[PDB]
């Protein structure tokens, strides 16, 4: 588009606008990488794309390079010694798809002429009137009448000058809900103290849902290693005590 | 504001017509007074109508009330304030009035509301006596009754429509809801013919009550828009207007004294014509006004004698009754009328009347031509025969301009009247007449000039040109066909007609517009060759002086150096001038010599020979061939015996002068020798001797050759060939001598400044014949400006000239231009001295008018009165104008001084100045263009005065108190 950059944008993207003139001589290569070595902000893809440009352009180089000397191969070689249906379809049977469904205003005292002007202009209208402005007949006329001026004939001279060059020399002389249940159990400690939280004492007058919901409270207080629960038998109440964390 | 809104840049003009109906719907009185409104302020009227005033007082008073509250600024009106703003202004109203009327037609323009006040209104103001209201209300109430004429034919069509449709049931009896659609038909067409009814009664209301008033009205604009725009409608609506109820109006206001009225009844009565034909009431009217028709065709107007031409045409469409024999021949010489396009239509009209050989004015294969080389014959024929008749001209060329665009396909078909020129064709004519093959020679003439170049001739020229493609590609093509086709044509062209040297002169001008390489690329270079040993025979064959001026200009344009030919035809131009050295030669070395005789032969040799040499040396150098020998030789015998014809002296002149300046040629060509610059200056020098002596000598067209030698001489070694960069032509220059010059002066009054038949210098020119007075006048002009060519470019002394700057009175018609434009070039050169020069021309007639006269000097006589009428324009023709402007009117005036004051009276009184009324000349001279400078030229005048020539106050000295 813009830049002389700009080749190598299309070398590297386009690559169908180059032309063998930007091929040959537009750029030298050993002077653009120098150009493209120490710039700043290159993009590490973009830096990609220009090596593609320029590694494109050298082979296109190379390409053209190895053309040139083949029709220097060519002009070194010569020297001069004197010394019926047969292609079709099984009827339209493979061809068949079907188709489906003081005042100073302007005050006129008579506005209208009488008849009498009427009856003199049916009667006679010569007073506006003229004849022709005739051409002159002769040729003469004309070579008289387009000298005729000052303008004209102080530039010309008297006798005519068939010659152009002649009239130069006549012109020569013109000038969180897990606090929630964290709190939950301190105060159900201290309303006993006996450090031995019972899971059932807790789901005596609830339903099954909210019961789940309070074991699986009592399995996440055990995760976090804030509360020991302690359960021996195969089918026994837990029995929680206060763990290291239990923030009293 | 809808004055403003329309004024002021609408945006859509049917967007505030719809705005209008929708108000007008909403209630009719606030739209009705807003309409008004918009009226009274496009009349310029600024106040403003009020609900109540517009409701309950009437029309009349209103307007009375409007032009007591005009409230003006200026007298102009929006119909006539300058451009622009108002033009569209002007064409946003119209377009308004025309919409708003347009679009209500189908249900608003039935409730019987609007139109009885907007009727009232607009007639009672134009009535009205103030011209902006007239021309306002005409206007506005044109346009609503254009639009009502359109309503009308409308409803005829739907009327027509509903006929249709009533007859088309009245076929069909069948069917019950058949019945009840013809009783809607029924229906519908009454309603549409109570609706005609209407419509005509507003159309005769708004007709009788302003049109009959306003055609005979004072305004002539108002006239003619009402008749143009009639032709319009009766254009348009030729179902009730085509009749002689509205052609009594159209006939009364043909004779009208403005010319933009005619022009209006012109183009009403083409849009009669225009573009459907045949009525017989149009015809009637036509054989009616044929005679007032053929009147506007030489009307003052240009442009109503081209629109009566067009409506000729238009008759010549539709008639071809009216007009008569006398009527085509004066179109046939407007054909040569000054005005292009007067011609052009003339022209049209003359192709399209006497031109129907073959061509019927209709469809082809019969109509251009035949397919046959036969059919056009007939065109050239009466294009023949008009040329012969028509002897108001010499040559075609206003003719054949008038026909160009008109006949384009036929005038570039050379071919045919080639035919009919040379080889005798099968038609079985009679032979072609010599007045007839010259007159189809300048018809050829005329017609392939106007094919190469293509600006009309001199009077017809605009100047404006521009070419376009189309134009430059057609030119170039017809340059190559005319250049193949006469390549061929003009060898037996000129073998048919080599003795005539007229037609030779003729047809040798149309080689200066040939292609010369396309000879190259035609390889028709033996034809060319064969041209010109033809035109070599002819040259031989011929002593004319036209005929060897056209062939030397032939060959100037075919020695073109920048083509490939110019060795080819340099080898027959060397062999030609070869021959007439050789001839030239022989004849002189046997004429010189007394012998016997010589006699009228040896004389007439020489003559012809000498007049070719000339000929062909002007234009081409041939210097090479040094014949200034023979040819001085010839002079200095001619200046030694004097017995022998004008006509080789003249020649021999004329032969030596080309020899010295195609010499002068080669010298500014960088290489300048200093043997041959000296012999070159005794050579000019021996022939300023023999122009001298022919100057001297009795014969006076040899004293005018003398003339303009010796101008050419002078203006050659003038002291501008200085200018061009060049050093070593200083010795060449040389300076002219006081007799010399004296000599020139005493010719240039003896032979010039003439306007009497007393003088016997001037041939008589009584009889209109060739020989009229304008080739002495024009002759005279000629000579007068050689020689004050020579005066302002610092040649010779310009006191001389002073004598003809005096002659601006005498000589106003016949050199009044040449005497204004050298004193313009001298005041330009320097205009001290012009100034100096010019009191010195006044002082020269006031001592022609001291000699004439005596020291009473007349002073109220006619002289006097010519000399302070010079004086005055002088005056005028000075003032700040150029450089040191007061400086040369002081010089001017000391000089007039000095020259009042010079001499003295010897009897009667010694204080009275003779040359006194000089004074009278230099009062038009201080008048008051300056103020602060007339102390001074007080100051200086009074230094030849005294007290007692201050206090003496009478008739002799009122030329110094008119002075003072």
């Amino acid at each position: 588009k813009r830049g002389p950059l700009a080749k190598i944008w299309l070398a590297a993207h386009w690559d169908k606008k180059l032309t063998k003139a930007h091929v040959f001589e537009c750029n030298l290569e050993s002077s653009v990488e120098s150009i493209i070595s120490p710039k700043v902000k290159m993009a590490l893809r973009t830096s990609g794309h220009l090596l593609l440009g320029v590694v494109r352009i050298y082979h296109r180089k190379a390409k053209y390079l190895l053309a040139d000397c083949n029709e220097a191969f060519i002009k070194i070689k010569m020297a001069f010694r004197p010394g019926i249906l047969q292609e079709n379809d099984f009827g339209d049977f493979g061809m068949d798809d079907r188709e489906i469904m003081k005042r100073k205003l302007i005050v006129d005292s008579v506005k209208e002429l009488d008849s009498k002007t009427i009856r003199a202009q049916l009667s006679d209208y010569s007073d506006i009137v003229t004849t022709l402005d005739l051409a002159p007949p002769t040729k003469k006329l004309m070579m008289w009448k387009e000298t005729g001026g000052v303008e004209k004939l102080f530039s010309l001279p008297a006798q005519p000058l068939w010659n152009n060059r002649l009239l130069k020399l006549f012109t020569r002389c013109l000038t969180k809900r897990t606090q929630q249940m964290l709190h939950g159990l301190q105060r159900a400690l201290a309303k006993t103290g006996a450090e031995s939280i019972s899971l059932l004492e807790l789901c005596r007058n609830t339903n099954r849902k909210q019961a789940a919901a309070k074991f699986y409270s009592f399995l996440v207080l055990k995760k976090q290693q804030a509360i020991e629960l302690t359960q021996e038998e195969p089918y026994s109440d837990i029995i929680a005590t206060p763990g290291p964390r239990f923030h009293i | 504001t809808l004055f403003e809104v329309v004024k002021l840049g609408k945006s859509a003009m049917q967007s505030v017509v719809d705005d209008w109906i929708e108000s007008y719907k909403q209630d009719r009185d606030i739209a009705l007074l807003d309409l008004i409104n918009f009226f009274i302020q496009c009349s310029g009227c600024r106040g403003t109508v009020r609900i109540e005033m517009f409701r309950n007082m009437q029309n009349a008073e209103i307007i009375r009330k409007m032009t007591e509250e005009f409230d003006e600024d200026s007298g102009d009106y929006p119909l006539t304030m300058p451009g622009p703003q108002w033009k569209k202004f002007r064409s946003n109203f119209c377009e308004f009035i025309g919409v708003l009327i347009r679009q209500c037609q189908y249900s608003i323009i039935y409730d019987e509301y609007m139109m009885d006040t907007v009727i009232s209104l607009l007639t009672g103001l134009s009535d009205s006596q103030v011209r902006a209201f007239r021309h306002t209300s005409t206007l506005a109430a044109m346009k609503l009754m254009t639009a009502l004429v359109n309503v009308a034919l409308n409803l005829s069509i739907h009327q027509d429509n509903t006929q249709r449709q009533y007859e088309a049931e009245r076929n069909k009896m069948i069917g019950k809801r058949a019945n009840e659609r013809l009783e809607l038909l029924l229906q519908k067409r009454k309603e549409l013919q109570e609706n005609q009814d209407e419509i005509e009664n507003m159309m005769n209301s708004i007709f009788k009550g302003i049109f009959v008033h306003r055609y005979r009205d004072a305004i002539a604009e108002i006239r003619a828009i009402c008749i143009e725009e009639i032709g319009v409608w009766m254009k348009m609506y030729s179902d009730a207007f085509l009749n002689d109820s509205y052609l009594k109006y159209v006939g009364w206001t043909l004779h009208d004294r403005q010319g933009e009225v005619r022009l209006k009844c012109l183009k009403a009565l083409q849009s009669l014509y225009t573009n459907r034909e045949l009525f017989p009431k149009l015809e009637l009217f036509t054989n009616r006004f044929k005679d007032r028709i053929v009147s506007m065709t030489l009307d003052k107007e240009y442009d109503v004698a081209v629109e009566a031409i067009r409506l000729v045409t238009l008759i010549l469409h539709g008639s071809e009754e009216a007009l008569s024999n006398e009527d085509c021949e004066n179109v046939y010489h407007l054909v040569y009328s000054a005005h292009r396009p007067v011609a052009v239509a003339a022209g049209e009209f003359l192709h399209k009347k006497l031109f129907s050989r073959h061509d019927p004015q209709a469809e082809e294969a019969l109509a251009k031509r035949r397919g046959r080389n036969s059919p056009n014959g007939n065109l050239i024929r009466m294009l023949v025969l008009f040329f012969l008749e028509s002897e108001l001209h010499e040559h075609a060329a206003y003719l054949v301009d008038s026909l160009w665009e008109s006949s384009q396909e036929l005038l570039k078909d050379w071919e045919c009247m080639t035919e009919l020129l040379l080889e005798e064709p099968v038609q079985g004519e009679e032979a072609m007449s010599d007045r007839q093959e010259s007159a189809l020679i300048e018809l050829m003439v005329c017609t392939i000039r106007q094919a190469a170049e293509a600006h009309p001739p001199v009077g017809r020229g605009t100047g404006k040109r521009v070419l376009t493609a189309k134009e430059r590609k057609t030119q170039i093509d017809d340059r190559n066909k005319l250049t193949e086709h006469f390549i061929i044509t003009l060898p037996m062209l000129l073998s048919k007609y080599s003795a005539d040297a007229e037609k030779v002169a003729n047809l040798l001008q149309i080689p200066q517009y040939f292609d010369l390489e396309i000879y190259s690329t035609g390889r028709m270079e033996k034809h060319l060759d064969a041209l010109l040993k033809q035109i070599k025979f002819v040259v031989e064959k011929h002593v004319e002086s036209d005929v060897l001026e056209a062939c030397s200009k032939t060959y100037s344009i075919l020695c073109s150096e920048e083509y490939t030919i110019q060795n080819r035809v340099d080898i027959a131009r060397s062999q030609l001038i070869d021959e007439f050295v050789d001839r030239f030669n022989h004849s002189v070395e046997d004429l010189l010599q007394e012998g016997e005789e010589a006699d009228d032969d040896d004389i007439y040799n020489v003559l012809s020979t000498l007049k070719r040499l000339t000929s062909f040396h002007n234009a081409h150098d041939l210097t090479k061939w040094d014949l200034f020998g023979n040819c001085y030789r010839l002079l200095k015998t001619g200046i030694e015996h004097g017995a022998m014809p004008e006509q080789i002296v003249v020649q021999a002149l004329q032969c030596s002068h080309y020899s010295i300046l195609w010499q002068l040629v080669k010298i500014t060509d960088g290489s300048p020798s200093k043997e041959d610059l000296l012999v070159l200056r005794k050579t000019v020098k021996s022939f300023l001797a023999v122009c001298q002596q022919c100057l001297s000598n009795v014969n006076t067209p040899v004293k005018e050759q003398a003339f303009m030698l010796l101008c050419d001489l002078l203006m050659i070694f003038s002291h501008q060939l200085m200018t061009g960069g060049r050093e070593g032509l200083q010795p060449l220059v040389f300076n002219p001598d006081t007799g010399l010059q004296s000599e020139l002066l005493s010719f240039v009054m003896d032979h010039v400044f003439i306007d009497q038949d007393e003088e016997n210098q001037s041939m008589e020119g009584d009889e209109e014949d060739e020989a009229n007075k304008i080739e002495a006048l024009h002759k005279r002009r000629n000579l007068l400006a050689a020689f004050s060519k020579l005066i302002i470019y610092d040649i010779v002394d310009m006191h001389a000239a002073a004598d003809i700057f005096k002659h601006y009175m005498k000589y106003y018609n016949d050199y009044g231009d040449i005497i204004k434009e050298t004193l313009s070039k001298t005041r330009q050169i320097d205009k001290i001295q012009c100034a100096k020069t010019l009191i010195l021309s006044l002082q020269q007639l006031f001592n022609e008018l001291v000699q004439e006269q005596g020291p009473n000097l007349d002073r109220t006589s006619a002289h006097v009165s010519g000399i302070k009428e010079l004086a005055r324009r002088f005056a005028l023709t000075f003032g700040l104008d150029q450089i040191k402007t007061r400086e040369a009117v002081a010089t001017l005036h000391k000089d007039g001084i000095e020259f009042a004051f010079k001499y003295q009276n010897q009897k009667g009184q010694e204080y009275p100045p003779p040359n006194l009324a000089f004074l009278e000349v230099l009062s038009e001279f201080s008048s008051k263009l300056l103020r602060q400078d007339k102390k001074t030229v007080h100051s200086y005048l009074e230094k030849f005065l005294t007290e007692q020539m201050m206090e003496r106050r009478e008739d002799v000295w009122l030329p110094l108190i008119s002075y003072r």
